[PDB]
């Protein structure tokens, strides 16, 4: 775990895997195979 | 604690923590301003708040400025004493100041 | 413990330790306009803490043949900070003032000031039909004096100008005066380039005195918006 | 503007104070510019004799 | 729209398509959205039950390396860099560690330093010496010699290690003044505009303890970094042309492709020409 | 449905018959600072309607060998209108802003414009060791133009320049792009005159081209801010 | 009053005021009391939930460093300082940790102390040393030799380390004989008037307990003092002028300003001019 | 009503019409040594009203050139009335002290005295490495002055001094100050003839300046010891 | 925690948030915005 007293002197934190590429690939407002026009 | 507003040469010891002013003859007058400096030497470096903020590198929160009034009972005035964010030249006419 | 008091809007302070307790206008206070009284259908901008604060005029100084000094609102701030900027980029606008003059002086000085703020002071030309022109009125910061205090340049009477809110500064008495004015129109807002609400007039009933050593007793005026609201915004009539 | 009588003095003095309020914070410690050392201080090395 | 991914998304069987109206590969690149097209509806799929991980390129992966962030050798002898060095602290002098940072414009994190030293005569041995690494943050006076009085480290933290020992370690909070450290500045430092534009932590100094030999060593210190507990946003077009300064961004790219800032890819004969064709 | 489209901000609003739907940058939206995020502690001001509208800068030429054009956010604003006063008259400022870029043609010109708002895009200088100087960055209304578009002035590449909030203006396609983008910074807050957040990036990836009659084709931004708030007032630095 | 403060405290909005004989912003120096005017009453304020901690600057931290309280170098050789010293312990040497620890009037704490060692040939290689370091209480007698039956430390507490080894560590308990440390002393040490005024811990002897080699070596042995379960009384105003000696207050001041007798902040030409000020 | 004061203790009393309420050292108010804090074993003598009074110095003026006094605690006492006797006659004692300061002048006086007591004030010699002397630190009821107040003759600085109890005389504002000193040691008793818990320290930041008639104005201190305790009975070290 | 037998030679107290700064900043006597004369 951790024996110093401050938490950021700590290991790697590699559980993070929650994600939303969206907000990189589909930025639009407006939301299938429809025309996207 | 006390700053050292009067830092100039000319004035020695305790001379230099008190800022003299006069029965003026014109209106609107400067009195004096405080670089307010903690890093670089300047009136607000050697008080506790500024002393012990020297041994650390970041800051964060107000800061209070008190003065005494050391005149005789009758004397009289009003002054203003203005706080201007960063940004440009330090002002010099109320006008600017006051804002 | 009413001559003491401190007034605190937005990024400004003032404090008195010799007050007259203060005088609200007509026993008014300043607010914003409501949905039933207004007219204007636009939105409005109501900058709050950048308008609703002290500005400091130019102070002037007290003479022993002083006749009086006066300052139109909002034309003496229309020009001045964030207050001005607003004006001058809006067709309306909209609201109080919270008014402090300042004077002091000595114990062995007497003299007494009548503060009055006057609603619509609609000046007079002396000795002539030709009404005042634009410069005679609009004097900005600077504000202007009286000519003929006597009659407060308008044919009636200083006397009777205790009927507007005011206050004096009487030296031995006090050292400041308070009046907070609230909107005054037939209307719910007005256009500040071309019409002044209020008139601030600062006249020496009593004149400066003393036998002790003499020295330039100034007179200083601090103005602070209150409520502003601004309407009509487009380019800005510098 | 300073208004006095005849009797005070026309020149008066203000002494001015500063202090942090409770919502100060410091961080990243370092050592003063303040105060510093050319030599030994007296006595010092008579502490070894 | 926000979920926990472990491993690679599964593929659904897909059967054929004749729907009017419905036309999945057709897309608007106007939109600023990257293409929706599913491979499910492009071709005819299979089922596959995907269980390829995701690991080794969460961010705190990727970034999460030691790497050179500096370098220096000096002369340990008798200087009558005197038996130490002052370095200003900056992530942008080694290309390698300097591009993966700027795939990002903001990152917060930790970062472990690891200080590795070696030494080499000017043969009779090598000394096992003992250096001090002092931090010294920004506004702190720094050495001005070898055994100035800035080195009893009184409130500055700084760490003694010998040549025998393994690398020094010790770990630097996140300490930026704001909520992330800015990897680009798209502004100056000052309030006037002399100022400099683009991108202050403070120097390293490093000493030998140890009073001069009767010979000269070289002396070479190596200090690497790894970002822990890391948090990124905003990535950005990778470098492509050659660095030219660690204050700034200026290029100049290579003489001849690839990366010459005519031409990033090397050029082919034609659009038509397959470079490394198959001749069966 | 999503071609059409109507933007409405204070006293000014725009519409598009030719749009491609409207990016919101990483999926966020403007927003004022709340209690838990503040830093600096005095009462902003929220100027609303007299800051938060479209704004319109002066339009540029599309050439046939045309490089590109910036526009750096907030300086490209910092002198236009009361959002331009409030920036000048406080040390911090804040806020989100709504870009749209508009350019018309005819069914027989072809071209394609990307246009990206690129967060802290740093400027490099071409074959120096020296930095860009201060007038190398601060264009105000007038923007700039890319010297080396392929690397967006900056050593990395346009190819990869999608990577931030975008859209692009494809002649045959639409007349228009819309981009909302939320504040972006490390800080709650941020001096307007020497950092800007936001480089608004309108580069021609396919030069604009025609057999038809030929004439000026231009293109023009016009910019919202959105959620303005404003801390630190003093007097103005012009 | 008394209270548990994690964080700096939290800025509440404020409103206009306007209300007769309540003057917040004025105040009276001479009650002794520091202002007392809160920014919600100075200027209208706006919430703000501060989560800035205030650990850093917690006694047991800002004390809680190791500092350098001793350094001697002497000649390991044959003397035909004799390869040992003996140093009167003391923590007025060095400015760094003697300026922090008079920022109090009282302390109590227990010493973590720490030795550093280093040699240096008068090249063939360095030796790896055996030294012993021996706390010889008040009172107690030192050696008078390298090898004198002194270092047999029979009671007194002695450690043996090597100079490859990691620096020795050891915990001193807070052993004054009173509650506290008295960082300074208003009095005199004896009943007679002769005695000295101001400001007895005892002597730390270390030696090399190897004879000597064929040549000399120059070692240096470096103290580091690092206090921990800190509680402080009566802060003071810090140190201005130059250290002159371990044993007084005794002052001078720098011959021009800053910290000159005369001027301890340095000139500007005026109270009216602002020395960096922004040339826009 | 924190204006007016008036300490009684033993037969002794004094009022001040002029007072700036009153300073307890580090919040602290004397009390006596409890058994669970006590060291030495033989029943002490608590001599209360003998000893626990006022005692009034002679005064010093203040002059235009003065630098400041200094009172050591016991030492200005050690030879004084009843508690001066236990004191001499025995070996440990402990006490706390009532600190007066009395100064008046005119209404045409100014001028600004910092009265701060320092605990464990060990004073430093100029310009010499060699320690100060007996005669240097213990003159007893007369007391000493400063040579470099500016940084209280130890090398530090008046400017922080207030982080010391203390009070100040601003001869327009007051013209006495009271401190309540508690017992401060590192020890519950001490052999009060060579050490000094205390320092009392009077130094005019602001000289004594008028122009009205030119009188001597002095400087009056007043100590009465609280809660005194004596151990360790013996003859008297006269 | 602490493996020596003195509980004198355990690691540092970082846990003392505990604090009362008016003994130094308000050590007067009689305790808002009334006039503190
Ligand atoms: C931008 C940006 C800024 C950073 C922070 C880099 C911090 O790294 C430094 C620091 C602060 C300290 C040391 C350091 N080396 O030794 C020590 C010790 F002495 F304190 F241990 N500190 C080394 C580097 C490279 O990362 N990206
Ligand atoms: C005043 C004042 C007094 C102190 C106590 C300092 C104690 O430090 C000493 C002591 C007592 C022992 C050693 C010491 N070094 O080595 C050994 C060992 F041999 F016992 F391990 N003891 C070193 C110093 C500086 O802190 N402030």
């Amino acid at each position: 775990i951790n024996f110093y007293k401050d938490s950021y002197a700590a290991s790697a934190s590699k559980q993070d895997f929650s994600q939303d590429p969206s907000k990189f690939t589909e930025p639009v407002v407006e939301g299938a195979g429809a025309p996207v026009l | 604690s006390m700053m050292e507003i009067n830092n100039t040469d000319g004035a020695n010891g305790m001379e230099r923590l008190r800022v003299d002013i006069s029965v003026q003859a014109d209106l609107d007058q400067l009195l004096f301003n405080i670089p307010l400096d903690i890093q670089l030497d300047g009136p607000l470096r050697n008080t506790l708040v500024g002393n012990i903020s020297r041994y650390y590198t970041h800051w964060s929160g107000s800061l209070e400025m008190t003065f005494m009034f050391c005149g005789s009972f009758m004397a009289t005035g009003k002054l203003i004493l203005c706080y201007t964010p960063p940004g440009g030249s330090c002002p010099t006419t109320r006008e600017t100041a006051m804002l | 413990s009413d001559r003491v008091l401190q007034l605190k809007l937005g990024n400004s302070a003032i404090v008195t330790q010799e007050a007259a307790n203060y005088c609200c206008a007509y026993g008014e206070w300043p607010n914003y306009l409501p949905d039933h009284e207004a007219v204007a259908i636009d939105k409005p901008t109501q900058p709050e803490t950048s308008t609703d604060r002290f500005y400091t005029l130019r102070s002037v100084k007290w003479e022993s043949n002083s006749t009086g000094w006066w300052w139109k609102l909002p034309d003496a701030l229309n020009n001045i900070g964030m207050f001005g900027q607003n004006v001058q980029y809006h067709y309306l606008y909209r609201s109080g003032f919270l008014i402090h003059v300042q004077c002091n002086a000595t114990k062995f000085h007497q003299g007494a000031l009548l503060v009055v703020a006057i609603p619509e002071h609609q000046r007079g030309a002396h000795d002539t039909t030709t009404s005042p022109g634009f410069n005679d009125i609009m004097k900005g910061e600077r504000g202007g004096t009286f000519n003929h205090p006597y009659v407060l340049d308008d044919g009636t009477s200083i006397a009777c100008a205790t009927i507007f809110p005011h206050q004096w500064i009487n030296l031995r008495t006090n050292n400041s005066a308070t009046i907070v004015l609230p909107w005054m129109n037939v209307a719910p807002m007005d256009f500040p380039l071309r019409h002044n609400q209020w008139t601030l007039a600062v006249i020496p009933v009593v004149p400066l005195g003393t036998r002790t050593m003499s020295s330039v007793v100034p007179i200083t005026v601090s103005i602070a918006p209150m409520c502003c609201e601004f309407n009509g915004l487009r380019h800005a009539i510098t | 503007n300073l208004i006095v009588p005849s009797e005070s003095s026309d020149t008066c003095s203000l002494i001015g104070f500063i202090a942090a309020k409770d919502d100060f914070s410091l961080r990243l410690m370092r050592d003063s510019p303040d105060i510093g050392q050319s030599n030994h201080l007296h006595g010092a090395e008579a502490a070894y004799q | 729209v926000e979920s926990i991914i472990k491993t690679a998304t599964d593929t659904v069987k897909s059967e054929i398509n004749a729907e009017l109206g419905v036309v999945p590969s057709l897309n608007a690149v106007e939109t600023g959205a990257t293409s929706n097209t599913e491979p499910e509806e492009a071709i005819q799929t299979r089922t596959v039950i995907n269980q390829h991980g995701v690991s080794e390129t969460l961010v705190e992966n990727f970034l999460g390396r030691a790497a050179l962030v500096s370098k220096k050798s000096f002369e340990y002898k008798n200087h009558a860099h005197k038996n130490f060095f002052k370095w200003t602290i900056n992530t942008k002098s080694f290309v390698q560690l300097r591009r993966k940072l700027e795939l990002f414009t903001y990152l917060r994190f930790d970062a472990e330093i690891t200080i590795l030293t070696t030494v080499a005569v000017n043969y009779m041995g090598l000394p096992d010496l003992t250096l001090q690494a002092m931090f010294v943050p920004t506004g702190a006076l720094t050495p001005k010699e070898q055994d100035s009085f800035h080195w009893q480290s009184g409130s500055n933290a700084s760490v003694f290690f010998k040549i025998s020992d393994p690398p020094a370690r010790m770990t630097i909070p996140f300490m930026c003044i704001n909520s992330a450290y800015s990897v680009f500045y798209d502004g100056f430092a000052g309030f006037e505009k002399n100022g400099l534009y683009g991108i202050t932590i403070g120097n390293l100094c490093v000493r030998i303890v140890n009073e001069h030999q009767p010979v000269g060593f070289t002396v070479t210190v190596r200090v690497y970094m790894k970002p822990k507990h890391i948090k990124a946003w905003a990535p950005r077009p990778p470098r492509t042309m050659p660095y030219m300064s660690i204050a700034n961004a200026n290029y100049k790219g290579r003489d001849t492709a690839p990366n010459t800032l005519n031409a990033i890819i090397g050029n082919r004969a034609s659009v038509t020409t397959m470079p490394h064709n198959i001749v069966t």
